[PDB]
């Protein structure tokens, strides 16, 4: 009966869930009183409009899911007019409301482990058995709006231990518990402002610990819908031309 | 002409001394610190963060190291046992290894406190059945059977609560170490049960951290690796 | 229980570790020379992962700020003493490094030098936060380089540059090369150390300084149990 | 009898030390101070005097050395632009090397603040006519054209205001030095007008210094030469 | 930011460079002896330029007024310490210098010297503010004799003889020749500076030590650009 | 800078000097006393027994 509307875009959702809403690191998102000259041209904070609801796609969850990742503010680098504003700007600053939110039947099983990891450096194989030190493209360190989907979740690609992610924000999807979860994050940085295009300050994964499952005739996949609201966004920079 | 005797040990270099020496830029003024929203003071805040515990430190795939954070119940099972005892041991061999906790111990040689673990079980929503979870202190063997289990400390688990099972563990020690741990047994109290259409096998998932009272002590550095000059 | 100090973070971070080692040789049949790679004077950029155990423990967290106590022990390999004059130079972040013995940056005012003997006792130096950003960074999920994107020549991935300490140039003094075989080890200490993004701890096999790649045979940080319901 | 121990680093020589040493003669009492009228007590007093900016840094004769303080327009230029731009880079190779704040820069390795540009019209004064001058941040191309340079910051500068035109760049950073730099790109917004008896061509002095908020951190020596024994 | 200390003359000025390096081997067949042509004994003037970038530094301004400290590095060519004591001497301005090992120079006791052995750690000494004037002076647009005008067949324009700081001399002590060949490294680090009228920093390459001569090929500081319209 | 002249005896180990030496574990905190009920201070308390 509750529907939550911010902005153009309108969203219907069950908030706030088995554990309320977590704030990263118990950090609300701020203006930045602080830095850094100040000068005359300094930052442009918009909204309500660039500080909106964004869903990207919603990508289907199966049994033999490994898990994926998104990373910010990459996701939305492309996406309306905030991606317009992170492109023909030079320097960036913002926080995240992130919503993560499944559709699943009573008689659907599994549990989705959704953190959030600032700086999130991916390594990928030096071959199987071998050291070829190869850095993975862009379309993995910087997939878009689309993510990417995890080749080796137990390391989370990057030799670290995914029993632990849980030292980062996070909150758990328990489809016998909860179908949402959300997550809010500050802007975390050794710099108050950076490059948007450039600098990927925190990644978002969403990784099934306990696997996707079903009786057969029950639905074979279960769609997780990604809503992302940047809510203290500052753009610096000035005019630029891609 | 301030009389001086110079006593034993001067010119000795001690590395764990803690002196001013001359700075190498006397005029330098380094980068004034900004505010960062995540700080760490004290390592036992880490210690007190529920992280994944791998008692099910069974398989050994590189495609199957998924399967060693849950370990799950079924409808197959009777009445008996459902997993043995990750022994309340953060600091050794074993489960615990998989967590923070376990880690941070690696790097110390004491530690003490209460322990707590929290079991989620992540089956579906139709699933229901209750499971006896207990702990034995030190020096007691491994129950025999659920019924002597249930004579001791233990928590009845029914899934009419989803996950709000954290047991306690009350007190480990390293007073020796340089059945002489606590012990954690799962049972089952009741069959597993679902009605049609609901998958007859569920998993649990076990987080562990360390309560306010837990203290480390003798630093220690131990290790896997680091890379070699090439 | 009664104190909790031994795990505040200079607790866990402070203490003198052996960062590198320094090989002065004679000239004859040997090699190679080096050490490292000096035909006759070696530069040694500050790298704190000298020290094997201190690259896991450092990223435990994401960003780090300290000081550093560098001290110098000197010697022959026999670990015998000698009458021989050092040079110990320390070369800024943004400043040229030497390229010979004679290089003019050995006599550059800038960088500060300290003047010791073998017989002296080790020499012993602070240098301070010496990053432009707040804090070093040991995970930079990005590209440094700001340039026109779909360009990536390079797998320059995952560097920081704003962590660069700077430099030590070690030398024998003189015009004339040393009469003694000589090594020299530097030791470093963690002084005012903060930290800040705390994330998990390497879980597998280090394969480069420079980033966190890992081999395609995954491990686990250990298991031995034959099955979940028994304990020997 | 004081007991003292002597901690590591004690005979040795820091050239950056500052210590106070046995004095040569204690009982020479120097000249004593007079007032002298000009003094500086920190060097970014004179970063922030203005110098002028070789813009055309092109020609390389001994004679044609005057020639680079200066930059024309011309009655014989359309609309499009007159010179492309000195990256807001004062510490970098290039037309910022002719300015005190330039070379005050080459002394040290980090630099941040902001930056004024004077631009002074020395033609006829019966000339008229508009520039455009545009500043594009760093990352960014230069504008292709006078209508996208408009559509950033830009000042359009009449010569009914002879040099009141000071362009003020907003921050200039090296986070990274040890399209990375602003852009201050000047366009022909009109043509440049005259009536019969003045000259068709007239030069621009450019004027820069740095701002009060402008400071540099890592001193560093960096030279040409000088002289040896003979 | 916070401070803008570093760019105090104190801290643009102040460090120990390293000024001259005196010369002293035994005897043989070699050339020249020398140094600085020494017969057994150096006589070095107190030169600020003997640091390279020095001069260009300090002629940023027209007056200067410091303090000097001045520290001394002994050792054989090789960089090898040896039991040797050293006589360093200074000479104040006024006072005639020692012109063979035999001077008396070297006993008179209003020259101040230090006797220390090469075992001993650098000997240290500071030099106050010498000048009869009221400050030190790099430019001076004049004629310091003064007598009677049109006179001039002798190169002396631009000199300013009140700079005159004293004059240090080296050497070692006894009556016989020293066992050991010798080098003696002399630093100067400025201490109590005050600075007076700026001017445009050295445009060209110097010529000569005693004024700003320079050659007929006028040189810019920089011209990269092919024409004013372009950024390569 | 400041004047020193080192009295004979210096370098000397005595081996009933009392002074204080390095800590070889400086951020090392020992186990904190409890109450033991016999306690001894003095050896004249025994000498009376």
């Amino acid at each position: 009966d509750r529907v939550a509307q911010l902005t153009i875009g309108n969203s219907t959702i069950t908030t706030q869930e088995a554990a309320n809403i977590i704030v990263g690191y118990g950090e609300w998102p701020s203006y930045c009183s602080d830095s850094d000259a100040t000068a005359v041209d300094k930052p442009t904070r918009p909204d309500v409009s660039v500080n909106r609801f964004y869903t990207l796609d919603t990508k289907l969850w199966e049994k033999s899911s490994k898990g994926w990742y998104w990373k910010f503010p990459d996701v939305l680098t492309e996406t309306g007019v905030f991606g317009q504003n992170a492109q023909f700007h030079y320097l960036y600053r913002s926080g995240f409301c992130i919503h993560v939110q499944c559709n699943a039947s009573k008689f659907h099983q599994g549990a989705l482990l959704v953190a959030v990891l600032p700086e999130y450096v991916i390594g990928t194989v030096a071959g199987g058995t071998g050291t070829e030190d190869s850095h993975p493209p862009y379309k993995q360190t910087q997939p878009g709006a689309d993510g990417f989907e995890l080749q080796h979740p137990y390391v989370l690609d990057a030799g670290i231990p995914i029993s632990q992610l849980t030292v980062c924000p996070h909150q758990w999807i328990n489809l016998r518990t909860n179908n949402c979860a959300t997550i809010i994050v500050p802007y975390i940085n050794a710099l108050p402002f950076d490059s948007a295009l450039n600098h990927c300050n925190f990644g978002l994964l969403v990784v099934p610990i306990s696997p996707l499952d079903y009786d057969q005739g029950a639905t074979p996949v279960i769609p997780i819908t990604i809503t992302l609201a940047p809510m203290c966004s500052e753009f610096a920079g000035l005019r630029q031309a891609v | 002409g301030f009389p001086t005797e110079l006593k034993p040990g001067t010119n000795q270099f001690l590395t764990t001394d803690d002196g001013v020496s001359a700075p190498i830029l006397p005029n330098f003024h380094p980068t004034p610190c900004i505010h960062i929203p995540g700080e760490v003071r004290n390592l036992l805040e880490l210690c007190q963060v529920e992280t994944i515990l791998e008692v099910n430190n069974v398989p050994t795939n590189a495609t199957s190291l998924m399967e060693r954070l849950r370990f799950p119940v079924s409808a197959q099972a009777g009445k008996g046992e459902l997993c043995a005892v990750f022994r309340a041991d953060p600091g050794r061999s074993g489960p615990w290894q998989s967590t923070l906790l376990g880690q941070l111990c690696g790097y110390y040689t004491q530690w003490s406190g209460s322990l707590e673990v929290t079991f989620m079980f992540t089956g579906s929503f139709m699933a229901t059945g209750k499971m006896l979870i207990a702990y034995t202190p030190p020096g007691g063997p491994l129950p025999k059977d659920r019924a002597t289990a249930m004579l001791g400390t233990h928590v009845i688990w029914d899934f009419g609560l989803q996950s709000s099972v954290t047991l306690v563990i009350p007190w480990i020690s390293n007073t020796h170490y340089r059945y002489t741990t606590g012990l954690v047994s799962i049972w089952y109290q009741t069959n597993y049960v679902v009605p049609i259409g609901a998958p007859n096998t569920a998993y649990i998932i076990a987080l562990a951290a360390a309560q306010k009272n837990f203290t480390m002590q003798l630093c220690k550095d131990a290790s896997d690796i680091l890379q070699t000059g090439t | 229980s009664h104190s909790t100090a031994e795990t505040t973070l200079d607790s866990f971070f402070s203490r003198a570790g052996l960062v590198g080692e320094i090989d002065l040789p004679l000239e004859g049949t040997e090699r190679k020379r080096a050490r490292l790679t000096p035909n006759g004077y070696a530069n040694w950029d500050i790298d704190i992962t000298g020290y094997a155990q201190m690259r896991r423990k450092v990223e435990l967290f994401t960003y780090m700020r300290f000081d550093a106590e560098f001290t110098f022990v000197a010697c022959t390999p026999t670990g015998e003493v000698v009458p021989q004059l050092l040079q110990y130079m320390f070369v800024p972040p943004g400043a040229p490094k030497p390229d010979s013995r004679e290089s003019l940056a050995w006599q550059t005012a800038t960088n500060p030098s300290v003047f010791v003997k073998l017989s002296d006792p080790p020499a012993q130096v602070s240098v301070p936060f010496m990053s432009p950003a707040s804090a070093y960074q040991w995970f930079y999920d990005g590209y440094p380089t700001f340039g026109e994107h779909k360009q990536e020549k390079d797998l320059e991935y995952g560097a920081c540059p704003n962590n660069m300490m700077g430099t030590f140039s070690v030398r024998t003094v003189g015009t004339s090369k040393s009469k003694y075989p000589l090594v020299v080890r530097i030791y470093m200490r963690m002084k005012h150390v903060r930290a800040w993004i705390p994330r998990p701890m390497r879980n597998q096999n280090y394969l480069f300084k420079a980033n966190p790649n890992y081999a395609g045979n995954s491990i686990k940080p250990t298991g031995a149990s034959r099955t979940a319901i028994t304990t020997l």
